[PDB]
């Protein structure tokens, strides 16, 4: 009956993607809102597998480290790491959904195409 | 240094370092505070602790050396 | 040994345009001199003047919508006009307004904008106070001794008032009978003199409808030649057809001038693609959704004849076959949609 | 008491101390330094509960009660 | 020393231990978790003394009072 | 290893040992050691440089103790080498193939069978269905052809001197070896990924 | 170029190195350069006056400094020279199918 009160904008610290070390501006910790932060949220999740650490919470982190390193067929591991990540990045309630397109199987390195669909 | 290596990779720069390394050098004064305390537990470990440890056997005088304390509580019980 | 995942987010631009929306005033202060771009609502450099303020604040609201853009600029009074000229030239602007615009100002104001639109192809708009130009780029409003809110005001700054407005109007929607509920004053006036007024080719308000509006949505040029006509009277039709412009050069600029080799399949792309632009406006009710798009055959014949290669004892499509020396002769139709202000019909 | 006072519990309860526009989101750095400080400071709560045990006269072990009777 | 010390000089100390390019601001976010974390942290050292206390019976008769007693 | 010193060749070997035990499907590169538990500190960039040179060493990942790549000890691949000869995991699927291969001619075709355009067919047919079953593996492709080798028929004959001309090359096969095989095939062995990167929208 | 001045070969070593990296398919007309900041200000007539001379200079254009064009050097054209010979884009596809052959 009730009706859902939109989610607030979420802040955090900016860092370029690449960087990975958090940019400052002027001495003071740079402001992410609306399509920034999710970005952030997804990059931390998706570096570092939870379970590696105790601090993080269960649902959080995700399981693609299994299949890193060639332990099984590439066309069955593209359809298992699908589902993999979208159970790791489903779970923030910002995100809505998550489509995958395909992989590229080139010699040593694997290549795909996923999709986010977000409120703001 | 505990938090840093439950710290993430992506959080291995100085920029994340220096709060954490404050942090644990505060909880390291923190547990040094709770090994004192916990010598303050035991009458022999306490030292400053002596005076209301007399003052438990309701007894009261000036002091010198915390081992005179200790003996005078050894005397007093039994 | 470790190859790492990095992916960043795309999404595809749409109707990527320029020089929309974007209000440019210049005002002489001592205080501040210098260029201020507004991007934020109640943005004021507390060096600004109380009436520069009120300038800024009347440019702020808008008919339908807050205009996109307003860009401010400050230098003193002496040399104003060469080095506002300089700024515009500089950035792209949509429209132009000055608080203490005096004629010869104004001269030079029109000039610049005709002589821009004419030999740059930079199609603009400026507003002007009391000007009687051959041009329809400006803007003349002849109301003098506007009220707004129980307070007086200025032509200069009604004008302004009146650019922010239109500004914020949509292109499907309408300039003229705008009602303005800040105006509660004005001056009697009457009905004949508007209608004369109207026709001379001026902008005014009137009292209208249990409100006041302006009669007409006009260009300041009285003098429509014979291609310009009824259909460029409107300040309407020449917005589109500026926009219109200015997007077929940009991308034109940002396409094909150098990176895209000069074939006969390069130019049929090319001529896909404007038909694309084409019917991106179509789908807007700006214009007619009838348009062809051809390649200029007579342009082809001349280049033919400045070559000398004869015209005979080949097939005409050989001449579009033709290598154009580096060049692109085209032709296109167009017919933006005009519709009625107020109308009259008939009863059985 | 301080089998009450957990990581989850003290994690929230400092979240809650903290006045910040940042919306708090499940592995935030600045989250990260309060987590971790939440861990250690429920082990030390842990610690507390065993000295309560250990300064008794009962429950003692070989060392704590030959300190008792000497 | 429980006693020695206090919410705002350890606070303080906190403050001061941060060696950074950032200017220490009022009313920030990161001193908002600092004021968060020594909360904790006076709360913790507060129930210390408590302990001590409960440990010494000087006042709020315990179980410890019934035990040391026997 | 398990709190106690070790050699580099007693590691080695039981890397050896570790490698033998590793199913071809699997992969070696990221193996966690769980009896390894105390080891010297070293970099990240240490490592990478490490690899880089054709190495093979153990780093702390993945809350684990592992290898970072399953590169050969060949640091200098060549062009008909390259990337994939850098792998061992493919030379070791290459040597398979050739010795079975080896193997199964020597105990069939030597000697015992006769030297026959039919002979030869059957011998493709035979190389060609041991090709289905290593594709039944993800080894390598499923897609591979085999061939008779017509160029080295080519240059049997200019070294017979019987003239190329004025008959079909059809003809070529079906002329006489002179107790000998000349074969061509194609192959194609399965690489693939160790860690990804990918893109989002 | 970057808030700073430069002598004349610098900037044709700039060129040269850009033209180096510009494939055949493109033409380094109208070519934008964001490292250049200011250029000395000079009448669009003579612009048009220098490209007759075959002269290679830059232009403050659509609001960015900008190649007038990739004309050649060369001043004098012979009347079965053409206009494609002035264009150093199209002799560079002739000599390399030259050197090629």
């Amino acid at each position: 009956l009730p009706k859902t009160e939109e989610l607030p904008i979420f802040r955090e610290v900016a860092w370029d993607f690449e960087k990975d070390e958090p940019i400052l501006e002027k001495g003071d910790f740079k402001i992410i809102e609306k399509k920034e932060a999710l970005k952030v949220w997804i990059y931390k999740c998706i570096k570092t597998n939870r379970y590696e650490h105790e601090i993080y919470s269960l649902e959080y982190g995700t399981e693609l480290s299994e299949l890193i390193g060639q332990k099984y067929t590439k066309g069955l591991t593209e359809s298992e790491a699908s589902r993999f990540i979208k159970e790791a990045l489903l779970i923030n309630p910002y995100i809505l959904e998550v489509n995958v397109k395909s992989a590229n199987f080139n010699r040593d390195i694997l290549s795909a195409n996923v999709k986010v669909s977000t409120i703001y | 240094m505990k938090l840093i290596d439950k710290l993430p990779s992506f959080d291995r720069n100085y920029i994340v370092e220096e709060i954490q390394g404050a942090y644990d050098t505060e909880l390291n004064i923190l547990k040094e505070d709770i090994d004192d305390t916990f010598n303050q537990l035991f009458v022999d470990t306490a030292t400053w602790g002596l005076d209301m440890w007399e003052d438990i056997l309701c007894i009261e005088k000036k002091e010198l050396d915390f081992d005179t304390r200790r003996s005078n509580i050894k005397a007093k019980m039994r | 040994p470790s190859i790492n995942i990095s992916f960043k987010e795309l999404a595809t631009t749409v109707k990527e345009r320029s020089a929309r929306g974007i209000i440019a005033m210049v005002l002489k202060d001592a205080k501040a001199l210098g260029l201020n771009e507004i991007h934020e609502k109640e943005d004021i450099p507390v060096d600004l003047s109380a009436e520069n303020k009120e300038y800024i604040n009347l440019a702020l609201m808008g008919n339908v919508n807050t205009p996109n853009k307003l860009l401010v600029y400050v230098i003193e009074g002496e040399a104003d006009i060469q080095t506002a000229l300089d700024f515009l030239e500089t950035k792209e602007f949509n429209y132009l307004c000055m608080p203490k615009a005096v004629e010869a100002d104004k001269t030079a104001i029109k000039n610049w904008i005709i002589k821009l639109r004419d030999i740059d192809k930079v199609k603009v708009k400026a507003v002007l106070g009391k000007v009687v130009g051959n041009h329809e780029g400006i803007i003349n409003f002849t109301t003098e001794d506007v009220l707004v809110g129980e307070k007086k005001y200025s032509v200069d700054e009604f004008t302004s008032r009146v650019a922010g407005l239109i500004a914020g109007t949509p292109l499907s929607q309408s300039v003229t009978y705008t009602k303005l509920s800040d105006v509660v004053d004005i001056p009697k006036m009457t009905k004949v003199d508007a209608e004369s007024r109207v026709n001379k080719g001026e902008l005014i308000l009137i009292k209208e409808a249990g409100a006041i509006r302006i009669a007409r949505g006009v260009n300041s040029l009285t003098e429509l030649t014979a291609e310009k006509g009824e259909m460029f009277q409107k300040i309407k039709i020449v917005d589109t057809l500026d926009i219109i412009h200015s997007d077929i050069r940009k991308v034109i600029i940002d396409d094909y001038i150098g990176k895209v080799t000069n074939s006969y399949d390069n130019k049929c792309l090319l001529i896909v693609a404007i038909k694309s632009y084409l019917e991106e406006l179509e789908k807007s009710a700006l214009i007619e959704s009838d348009s062809t798009v051809e390649i200029d055959f007579e342009a082809q014949k001349s280049y033919l004849k400045s070559k000398g290669v004869d015209l005979s004892y080949m097939t005409l499509q050989e001449i579009k076959e033709a290598n154009t020396g580096s060049k692109v002769f085209l032709k296109a139709k167009i017919k933006v949609l005009d519709a009625m202000e107020d109308i009259d019909l008939s009863i059985e | 008491m301080y089998s009450d006072q957990t990581y989850e519990v003290i994690k929230n309860r400092t979240l809650e101390n903290i006045n910040l526009d940042i919306y708090k989101g499940e592995g935030s750095f600045l989250n990260n330094m309060v987590s971790g400080n939440n861990l250690e400071l429920s082990k030390i709560y842990l610690e507390l509960s065993k000295m309560h045990k250990m300064a008794f006269i009962q429950d003692t072990y070989n060392q704590f009660l030959d300190k008792r009777v000497n």
